[PDB]
């Protein structure tokens, strides 16, 4: 119970500021999220899958 | 559709008799004098967007084959991810992609994941 | 309502009188032209569209429509002119480029415009069959230079489409026109051409080429001649099979006669001691000859040329002769499996078909095969068979059938276990054809035995999972073997009901199911379209670009098979699925397979219960306008049968809880139904509980529990015997023969010993306490794996 929207974002932005390349690490972090989104969506829901890739 | 147009208000004939194709737009974009547009037209995502608009999957697979041949180590990780998931998307829709190129994209992406 | 010429003319006159300017009159001319065309007044349509074109010269639709009017008049050159003008104004009209090419080739093939329009069309529609035909027409006019280009075109089209019958025939005709008979033969012998054996024109062409080759080489003892004679007998057999299916009786007689003469010509070259590949093929083709002869006799009875009664015994002899031909003894020669496995597959197909037809033709008469052998397995019977098939066209000496020895026939009734093995062999040649599967399923259904659909489906679909955890999904990639099994069970049942409703006026000697070549389509075109889509998607045989359309067909009708919302199934189909799955699942020794079949059986019972409530309320069941399975009102569930089906659903729920290892919940559920089938399951549970307690050194507490389990078992077995003694009809509802119930009752009496026969404690007086809480048979919703390790599953399948 109760309220995520401001403290987690500050911690993640502060962790990526310690990486030698925050752009490459942002790209790398999305690899499991893309596969997970593919596995969660049945082959009938292909457009909900693309909307989830856009959101990611 | 409207039988009663008064001829007294001519828009230019070039605009009214324009034979539009999807290809003719991208040919005109290649013929532009604007240096910035000619540079952006060579970016990998704008090439993908062009072929997606044209509905030409086979031409997109030829570009992917060329990019893999010009040096597997020069492809950015996000682009190989995108190419892989686009091929999985085409396969889910039952669209015919070049299997040889699809296998080579997958192998190159798997080798990146290993590294 | 077609508008009259006078109505259209009054409308045109009124629409012209209301127009303020000559230009405004002409602007309505395209609408008037369409109205005159719908009235077939083509001259008035032309005047009306020409008056429109003179004001709107840049409208492609008007020029296209004017071209269509000139085409209907046979003015091809003016039509082509109007179509060119339409295509110039709007180049997106790809179809018009093809139509211009067709019209120019029809007018004058020697027109240099034809090559330009055909090549322009070829760029727009790569690999169109119509463009191939137009290119063939052009090149056929060009002599020797046309020949090389036509050869290259045919090779390119065969590379794109290897299974096109027409292109393959044209390549053979092009070899024959150049006297290249050896290359025509080599092309016919290609293993990729086996897919074309379903086409009558191809098989007839192969037969022609091989006969011409064998005639040209008469006198040369070549190994190639024996191979071509082998493939000629196979191609003749295919022509007979295809003519039996696609042509009339007379063409089938002529096809069988040509096959008879072909066998006779080879008989002198086949000494009975030669284990040659030609000898093996000759004896295999002898079996097919008799199978096809028996099928032709049943075809003559079906066309009303002869009565069924006169042709049943002669046809049964022909199927007996076909069934008894020995299978080719496979020596597994390491290295070239493609040739000898095919004759073994044919032998399995012949033996399956002939054996099921012998059982169908006997009508269950025990001595039927013996009576046929005595009557017809002699030279007089052969002479009668020859007269039925060929009338006076062939003598006993000029016929293979007349010269063959049929006197050595065994009195062998087809065994059901052997037939089940032969059926599994026959599935390889038919590659999962729905007509073949439905026909076999009907044969087993007429024998009152469940078809072994699970074995067949595992052979056709070796990569498909048995069950899915996502029954609510309609995604085509989620198909399981159980979805295919219920589909086949419903197809077989609906085909059976359709055969019964058509047979209420049929001759008593008519076979219940006809042979496959002469049997009408057993399924609907929708059932075909669904099965062929599933088969093509799973086997990856789908044409490029069709896969989206195939997925949509599958997705729609998969909702029906899974009994999802608004499924439109008749209740009788759900009952048949639940029963079929219950029987199959109960017969399996695998815990996981039993659980999957029982889980799916219980799913259909849960979908049926709300429909039984509607029947109890005397409400009509919704019927779809185009149903995947036809509704048969002769099988509508009666209000009297609803209770017995509710009790059967409760038994299936209790059996699933038993298979899940919830033995106590299953006992309570079976005790609630108070039926012989529930008492039998209770007796089996208490017997197994007693056998689990039976270890050679029991504590006194475990000895009391053992005796209580045996007393409960004796109690339920006695209730079954007492009910059977009151109503002997119960033997049909029992899962086992009544003899097995008596044998188990007598074993339980022996284990209890004689010392307890006089103390019955009142078996039912002490469980009158626990009120009504609706036992929610919950399937577990998917809650994340929390591993708590402390109950080893107590249920080993002994």
């Amino acid at each position: 119970l109760d309220s995520p929207s401001f403290t987690e974002d500050i911690t993640l932005s502060a962790v990526m500021l310690q990486e030698e390349d925050p752009g490459e690490a942002a790209t790398m972090s999305m690899y499991p999220d893309f596969l997970k989104s593919f596995l969660e969506h049945p082959s009938s829901a292909v457009f909900e899958l693309i909307e989830q890739y856009e959101a990611t | 559709s409207i039988i009663s147009f008064n001829e007294a208000n001519e828009l230019p004939r070039e605009y009214l008799e324009a034979n539009w194709t999807l290809d003719s737009v991208f040919e005109e974009l290649q013929a532009t004098d604007k240096k910035r547009v000619l540079e952006e037209n060579r970016e990998h995502y704008h090439i993908i967007q062009k072929f997606v608009i044209l509905a030409d999957v086979d031409g997109l697979m030829d570009e992917f084959s060329e990019w893999l041949s010009n040096g597997k180590n020069l492809l950015l990780g996000h682009l190989l991810r995108f190419m892989t998931h686009l091929l999985l998307f085409f396969r889910t829709l039952g669209l015919q992609a070049k299997e040889e190129v699809s296998v080579e994209v997958l192998k190159t992406y798997i080798q990146r994941l290993i590294n | 309502m077609r508008r009259s010429k006078a109505e259209i003319q009054r409308y045109v006159e009124n629409a012209q009188n209301s127009a303020s300017s000559p230009r405004e009159k002409s602007m309505k001319g395209f609408l008037f032209a369409r109205l005159y065309y719908e009235a077939k007044e083509y001259e008035l349509a032309k005047r009306s569209v020409s008056s429109y074109i003179s004001v709107q010269e840049r409208d492609p639709k008007a020029h296209r429509f004017l071209g269509q009017l000139f085409e209907i008049e046979g003015n091809v050159e003016k039509a082509v002119g109007c179509y060119k003008r339409s295509l110039e104004l709007n180049p997106t009209q790809k179809d018009l480029t093809l139509r211009i090419a067709e019209l120019i080739c029809t007018l004058n093939i020697k027109d240099g415009r034809a090559e330009y329009w055909v090549e322009r069309a070829s760029k727009l529609f790569p690999g169109s069959p119509e463009i191939y035909r137009l290119k063939e027409q052009l090149l056929s006019s060009q002599g020797e230079a046309g020949w090389n280009q036509l050869f290259d075109l045919i090779q390119a089209e065969l590379f794109a489409r290897p299974n096109d019958v027409y292109v393959n025939l044209k390549l053979v005709d092009l070899f024959l026109s150049n006297q290249r008979l050896e290359e025509a033969v080599l092309h016919c012998l290609k293993p990729e051409r086996r897919a074309l054996r379903t086409d009558i024109e191809w098989c007839s062409c192969v037969v022609r080429v091989f006969k011409e080759y064998l005639a040209s080489k008469q006198g040369q003892k070549n190994t190639n001649m024996r191979m071509i004679t082998k493939e000629l007998l196979l191609a003749q057999c295919d022509v007979v099979f295809l003519t039996l299916s696609k042509k009339d009786v007379q063409k089938s007689k002529e096809a069988l006669e040509r096959f008879d003469q072909a066998l006779l010509s080879v008989k002198q070259s086949v000494s009975g001691t030669d284990a040659s590949d030609l000898s093996v093929t000759f004896y295999e083709m002898r079996g097919h000859y008799y199978m096809h002869a028996g099928t032709l006799l049943l075809k003559m009875a079906q066309s009303c040329e002869v009565q069924w009664k006169a042709l049943i015994e002669p046809a049964a002899l022909c199927y007996l002769l076909a069934y008894q031909v020995p299978k080719p003894k496979s020596k597994p020669v390491k290295g070239d499996d493609n040739g000898q496995g095919f004759l073994e597959e044919l032998a399995f197909d012949r033996q399956s078909k002939s054996g099921h037809l012998l059982l169908t033709l006997s009508h269950g008469k025990q001595n039927f095969i013996s009576e046929i052998i005595e009557t017809f397995a002699n030279q007089c019977g052969q002479s009668i068979l020859l007269k039925f098939l060929f009338e006076d066209n062939l003598s006993m000496q000029d016929s293979f059938m007349g010269s063959d020895d049929i006197s050595y026939v065994e009195n062998r009734v087809p065994d059901l276990s052997e037939l089940s093995q032969h059926d599994n062999g026959s599935l390889r040649i038919h590659n999962g054809d729905l007509q073949h599967l439905t026909w076999l399923g009907l044969q087993w259904h007429f024998l009152s035995t469940l078809p072994p659909l699970r074995k067949w489906l595992k052979q056709i679909f070796p990569r498909v999972p048995q069950e899915t955890s996502r029954l609510e999904s309609n995604i085509p990639e989620s198909i399981c073997l159980l979805d295919l099994e219920v589909f086949l069970l419903a197809v077989v049942q609906t085909s059976y009901l359709q055969l019964q409703d058509n047979n209420t006026t049929a001759d008593p000697n008519r076979p219940r199911c006809l042979p496959l070549p002469i049997c009408k389509q057993l399924f609907t075109d929708r059932q075909r379209s669904w099965w062929d889509a599933v088969y093509s998607l799973i086997t990856k045989k789908a044409l490029p670009g069709t896969s989206a359309k195939l997925r949509s067909v599958i997705q729609h009708d998969l909702t029906t098979l899974r009994a999802q919302e608004k499924h439109g199934l008749q209740p009788a189909v759900l009952v048949n699925w639940a029963r079929g799955l219950h029987k199959t699942g109960y017969s399996l020794n695998s815990f996981y397979d039993q659980k999957e079949y029982m889980g799916r059986c219980v799913h259909y019972w849960k979908k049926l219960l709300p429909l039984l409530d509607l029947v109890k309320q005397k409400k009509s069941i919704p019927e779809p306008v185009d149903p995947l399975f036809k509704h048969f009102h002769n099988k509508d569930i009666k209000v009297s049968e609803v209770k017995d089906l509710e009790d059967e659903a409760c038994i299936a729920f209790a059996t699933l809880d038993l298979v899940d290892g919830k033995t106590e919940d299953a006992i309570i559920a079976f005790e609630s139904v108070k039926n012989v089938v529930a008492y039998w399951n209770l007796a089996l549970i208490y017997q197994r509980k007693a056998e689990e307690i039976e270890n050679d050194c029991l504590p006194a507490e475990e000895q009391e529990e053992f005796q209580e389990c045996l007393l409960k078992c004796k109690g339920f077995l006695k209730m079954i015997c007492d009910e059977y003694s009151a109503y002997p009809s119960i033997a049909t509802s029992l899962p086992v023969p009544v003899e097995t119930v008596f044998e188990m009752l007598d074993s339980v009496k022996q284990s209890l010993g004689e010392a307890m026969d006089d103390h019955s404690p009142a078996f039912m007086e002490n469980h009158s306490v626990l009120t009504t809480s609706a036992i929610k048979h919950s399937t577990p919703s998917p809650t994340k794996l929390t591993i708590s390790p402390s109950k080893s599953a107590r249920f080993s399948p002994k």
